């Protein structure tokens, strides 16, 4: 060990002197030549940074034309050099040069493979280390980019652009690193143009903070480079528009509405969205400077992505603008219902043949799973993908170009000297349920490379959640119907049962079921026994449903139970229906017949005939004593029709103690009344509808009341400054409140919407549906 | 006549033999979909005789096939009915407070080929009304009467008599099952699938009989039925003798309204 270190050190010791001795001795075909080669090249990175020179000096002859001009290139962009450098000098980097000279000569391209070069970029994540000494880091940052000069062409891989990739978010700390890594980008370009079927991250690939301001300038035109692709325009990122958008010159009208047009055609949108950190450069970050002709004449659907691209974050002004920018154009072609067309999922296709499509799903995933995590995170899990060898032809199933580049050569751990492991960084504990099945699929003992996989995301960032997000089926498939006759089996039918009582996990619980639902399946001829095979019970079924709160799982399992079942479960399926949204319901069982039964007629299909005929009658309801039919005659009251025999019901709840000052019945009264001098409730509040209505009111009539229309529009905009855009019923419908009101407040008219009567002529629909939403 | 069809429609755009077009007030014919060369092999139309049927690729290339029929219904007569079905669907359309649900039609417009002949038109996507599952009561049911049986102890008595009948329903009793579910059990796995198709097709399956004792129209025979497998909702078409004429037949139609007792079994 050490000897290539040796080599190294003694190299400067030398004068005149270029020789090389046992270079990759016996012959690698273990991993332990191939490995000190790799440790050579992690000797000499160690020489590069405070064993080169750290150098006050940047300046040097690199010994080749080519070098030399490649180093210049590096350090190009936005040229400031020549800091001061570290206290203990060792040796001139000269001498490091002249050795890496005959180390890339060196092999003959043997080592090129992905092992040394992922070492090599190790060694930069943790030289990229997260926190230390600003100075320090620079010439270690000098270092890192010398030893990306040296990169032979062997360094071609598309691997390698996706390091010279991370390298940019490597220096997202540092301005001047940064256009650094802005020339890399160029240097890595030629690569990356050779792409075929990497477009989706360039789509925004820009920095929002933004003296060198050419150097902007250059990289808007190696974008248009990018976009000179110039046979192909179909990638059609972001690219132009952010172009434009750093340039502060406008785009074209059609390169507008081509624009609008390709990104539904990207049909991965959606997930343009869920970069939350892209999302408010997303939404129009610098395009919310254009036209009102560039808002409404581009596609609508930027508009229609309302309760979609969340504003986790946004600027002040970012809430404001979209907070207007939904109603100029939701006024006119509003839209609220929706449809659930699910991905057809069928577990039944055409038993290995059965097992060929989990793990190819899983090694599908693991590109995804490289992407989304921090910049080193990676290879604690490429192990086990390397480690899963046997060839399953797993890799014919993924693309060969990508199979080859980690195809063999020396299979090098990831974790080095196992230091650079996992640091405990940021634990994560969601989705603590599926580490209790990740502990189930452990239990089992199923495959070598699979179950340190498991270990490894047990120590990842929550990849076996991951892979039970990805594979809810395939586990308990695992598990589940491995064969004809499996020992897991009883496990699994425990493992069911246990979930089936679970509480707070229910959407995991849920998740297993469905999952039962995909164990749907191939060579049975009735879908009955498909309902007997998996674990399952009618009972605990209906548990289930109950604890749904949600209609979609009731409907066919009600049905589904009575083929097994049948039995009148009479509760059940009434608490269902009865709390169930839509018209269509509310007769589903029959009748009680009751007084009270006429009083549930009146209630649940809301029925505006016999006003009051539940609230007394001959000889029933004037001594009832319960308080259930009290918020029944409130719903009642609202229900009326009548605002002014609900303004006197006002008072007539007034009387009883059950206002607590924030009452539905008292906010709609403060909707009714009129009543300037009715007190309303407090702004602060969070988000109660009412509430917000009341705030509303409060606030206009002060705008009668005050004079200062800025006063006014205060009121109003910190009013709105309530998170309005996610996560809650009601966004909208308390979006455009104001949008009505200051414009009236603006130019002595009447509203700006010309009148909702046109629309209604065209509406053809009550809510835009039967009247869930259209009305008040 | 094998090349000269074919040849004729490439070089002139002929309307389309089945045509939903519905065309505008101009009524301008430029651009409706035009479909040049005939298809490989014509299906014969379930039936007494092979009657063909007819489909190509469109001019978007959509699919648009079609069925002519063979024999000699007079249903000029039945194309006004099923006019009138229509108006009765666009009336449905007319009311709020229905306007939410969606009404059931699904129109069958094919021209009679002549005074003998016609030239029928498929739905694009259908099935057979049975077919769906029809055998898959075998599937339902390991052990199970014939249904040759049951035809057998229809026609024990074609005779009524007060406890003939009501033996012989007393034996389709313990024959029968109540299986009417799988043909629409495996059709989407989707959340709000299930409760999005079931209403509508009951409310299809009513508002067939909704027109029809109005019209007092058809009755609802098993090949002449039609069931949407495709649509997770229903839709029939194809009917040929009408207004309450069941004194045609050697029984009159004792049919207070569609039997969809089976559908109804779809309970949910």
């Amino acid at each position: 060990q050490l000897i290539p270190v040796i080599t190294t050190y003694t190299h400067l010791s030398e004068v005149e002197n270029k020789k090389y001795s046992l270079r990759f001795n016996s012959i690698d075909e273990a991993l332990d030549v191939e490995l000190l080669n790799r440790s050579k090249a992690f000797l000499f990175c160690l020489e590069m940074l405070k064993e080169v020179k750290e150098l006050g000096s940047t300046f040097k002859s690199i010994s080749s034309t080519s070098f030399k001009v490649y180093s210049q290139l590096t350090i190009f962009a936005n040229r400031v050099s020549f800091n001061n450098s570290t206290a203990i000098p060792f040796f001139s980097t000269k001498s490091v040069l002249w050795y890496c000279n005959r180390l890339f000569q060196e092999l003959e391209g043997f080592s090129s493979i992905p092992s040394v070069i992922d070492l090599v970029l190790r060694r930069l994540a943790i030289q990229l280390h997260f926190a230390t000494d600003e100075e320090l880091q620079v010439t270690i940052s000098f270092r890192l980019c010398a030893f990306l000069c040296f990169s032979d062409p062997f360094i071609t891989s598309n691997y390698l652009v996706m390091i010279v990739l991370r390298i940019a978010r490597q220096l997202l700390s540092i301005p001047c690193t940064q256009s650094l890594g802005l020339g890399i980008a160029r240097f890595h370009l030629k690569k990356f143009k050779p792409t075929d079927f990497q477009l989706a991250e360039f789509c925004m690939d820009f920095l929002g903070f933004c003296k060198m301001e050419a150097i902007q300038d250059f990289y808007t035109w190696f974008d248009g480079y990018v976009t000179a692709l110039n046979f192909e325009y179909e990638g059609y990122g972001f690219l132009r528009c952010q172009i434009n958008f750093v340039r502060s010159v406008m785009t074209t009208k059609n390169e507008w509405i081509e624009v609008s047009n390709k990104l539904f055609e990207r049909g991965h949108f959606l997930k343009r969205i869920a970069m939350n950190n892209y999302l408010c450069l997303y939404f129009w970050q610098v395009l919310d400077a254009c036209p009102r002709n560039v808002l409404h004449s581009l596609s609508l659907e930027i508009w229609k992505c309302y309760k979609a691209y969340d504003i986790t974050e946004f600027p002040d002004s970012l809430k404001l603008f979209f907070s207007d920018i939904m109603g100029w154009n939701f006024f006119k072609s509003p839209e609220i219902a929706d449809l659930n067309h699910y991905i057809p999922k069928t577990d039944p296709r055409l038993y290995e043949e059965s097992k060929l499509i989990i793990w190819k799903l899983i090694c599908q995933k693991a590109c995804s799973l490289l992407f989304k995590y921090d910049i080193l995170l990676d290879s604690f899990i490429e192990d086990c993908i390397r480690m899963f060898q046997e060839l399953r032809k797993f890799l014919n199933f993924p693309k060969d170009s990508i199979i080859y580049d980690s195809d063999t050569l020396v299979s090098e751990e990831g974790s080095f000297q196992w230091v650079k492991l996992q640091p405990t960084n940021f634990d994560s504990l969601s989705n603590w349920t599926k580490e209790e099945t990740l502990k189930l699929l452990n239990m089992m003992g199923k495959s070598s490379t699979t179950h340190s996989l498991k270990l490894l995301s047990t120590y990842m960032v929550g990849f076996s959640t991951s892979i039970i997000q990805y594979i809810i089926h395939l586990i308990l498939l695992e598990f589940d119907f491995n064969g004809n006759n499996k020992k897991q089996k009883e496990y699994v039918t425990q493992l069911i049962l246990s979930g089936l009582l679970n509480k707070n996990t229910n959407s995991i619980r849920k998740t297993c079921m469905n999952i039962l639902l995909y164990l749907l399946g191939h060579h049975a001829l009735n879908p009955f026994e498909a309902n007997y095979w998996v674990p399952i019970n009618y009972s605990v079924a209906a548990s289930t449903a109950y604890d749904c709160h949600l209609y979609e799982q009731s409907l066919l399992f009600l049905t589904i139970h009575n083929t097994k079942t049948d039995e009148l479960d009479i509760t059940l399926l009434s608490d269902i229906l009865s709390q169930l949204p839509c018209p269509d319901a509310y007769y589903g069982i029959k009748r009680e017949t009751s007084f009270k039964n006429i009083l549930l007629k009146a209630v649940h299909e809301k029925r505006s005939p016999l006003a009051i005929s539940y609230l007394d009658a001959a000889n029933m309801y004037r001594s009832n004593e319960d308080e259930g039919t009290k918020m029944m005659f409130s719903n009642t009251l609202n229900n009326a029709g009548f605002f002014s025999l609900n303004e006197f019901y006002i008072d007539s709840l007034k009387a009883n103690d059950a206002i607590d000052e924030c009452s539905n019945e008292v906010y709609a009264s403060a909707w009714r009344m009129q009543k300037w001098d009715i007190p309303p409730l407090s702004l602060d509040n969070k988000t109660t509808k009412d509430c917000l209505v009341f705030e509303v009111l409060h606030a206009v009539h002060n705008y009668a009341i005050y004079g200062n229309y800025l006063h006014l529009e205060e009121y109003i905009n910190k009013k709105l400054l309530l998170i309005n855009p996610n996560e809650e019923p009601d966004s909208l419908l308390f979006y455009a409140l104001a949008y009505d009101l200051k414009f009236l407040i603006r130019c002595n008219q009447s509203q700006f919407n010309c009148d909702i009567l046109q629309l209604l002529k065209e509406n053809k629909q009550m809510s835009s549906q039967l009247h869930e939403c259209f009305q008040l | 006549g094998y090349k000269w069809f074919l040849k004729d429609a490439a070089n002139y755009g002929l309307p389309p033999i089945t045509m939903n077009v519905k065309v505008n007030d101009t009524g301008d014919y430029s651009n409706i979909p035009t479909v040049s060369s005939f298809d490989d092999t014509i299906h014969f139309a379930s039936g007494i005789n092979a009657p063909k049927v007819i489909t190509c690729l469109g001019s978007n290339g959509h699919t648009y096939k079609q069925l002519v029929k063979g024999g000699n219904d007079d249903l000029r007569q039945d194309a006004v009915m099923e006019q009138v079905f229509e108006q009765v669907n666009g009336f449905l359309r007319s009311y709020r407070k229905t306007s939410q649900r969606n009404l059931s039609m699904r129109t069958y417009k094919v021209i009679p080929l002549a005074l003998k002949t016609g030239v029928i038109e498929w739905v694009q996507d259908t099935i057979p009304l049975g077919e769906y599952l029809d055998s898959a009561h075998k599937v339902y049911h390991p052990k199970e009467w014939s249904l040759s049986t049951c035809r057998k102890l229809i026609a024990e008595k074609q005779m009524e008599d007060l406890e003939t009948r009501l033996k012989v329903y007393d034996l389709v009793c313990r024959h029968y099952r109540p299986v009417f579910r799988h043909f629409f059990l495996e059709s989407y796995a989707d959340p709000v699938q299930w409760f999005t198709t079931q209403t509508n097709y009951a409310r299809s399956t009513a508002v067939a009989s909704v027109l029809g004792h109005v019209l007092g129209l058809g009755d609802r025979h098993g090949q002449n039925i039609l069931i949407d497998k495709t649509s997770g909702e229903v839709i029939h078409i194809d009917l040929g003798i009408a207004f309450e004429q069941g004194k045609k037949l050697p029984v009159p139609e004792c049919v207070p309204f569609r039997l969809t007792r089976d559908v109804v079994d779809g309970m949910g």
